[PDB]
């Protein structure tokens, strides 16, 4: 409901950082 | 009892319930009753 | 043994943070072997590089 919202939130934020993961690569941190 | 609200449900389920092994029995026609590795495997959600 | 509840007590009690640790682990160890093969191939190699031509510069 609620949890569904930030459930959707937290791996929305993943995608964010998991395409932030595949191309554009800052790689020594 | 009226010391135990929503949120108080949730960390009690969470200590006894939420990814832990159970025990069944069973007797009768069980052939199609689904195995303990189907059990096991439904006390999480991968889901949420 | 105490670092193995210690290390499930704080992530995948969820499923999209646990996505983020396969992800993300994925570059720290992509990161670490391609710098363990990259140095143990120039300590095979000393004097056959590219940069290890005595008269590199000069054609004339």
């Amino acid at each position: 409901i609620q949890p569904t919202d930030v459930k959707a939130a937290a791996m929305w934020g993943v995608a964010a950082a998991t395409g932030g993961l595949y191309l554009i690569q800052p790689w020594g941190w | 009892i009226d010391a135990v609200d929503a949120s108080t449900i949730k960390r009690v389920a969470n200590r006894f319930i939420y990814d832990k092994d159970i025990a069944i029995a069973a007797m009768g026609p069980i052939q199609r009753l689904p195995d303990y590795n189907w059990f096991r495997r439904r006390t999480y959600w991968n889901r949420y | 043994g105490g670092i193995f509840e210690a290390l499930y007590k704080v992530l995948m009690r969820r499923n999209s943070v646990y996505v983020t640790f396969v992800i993300a682990g994925a570059f720290v160890g992509e990161r670490a072997v391609d710098y363990g093969v990259h140095k143990l191939w120039e300590h095979n190699n000393v004097g056959k590089r590219y940069e290890d031509i005595s008269v590199l510069g000069q054609r004339q």
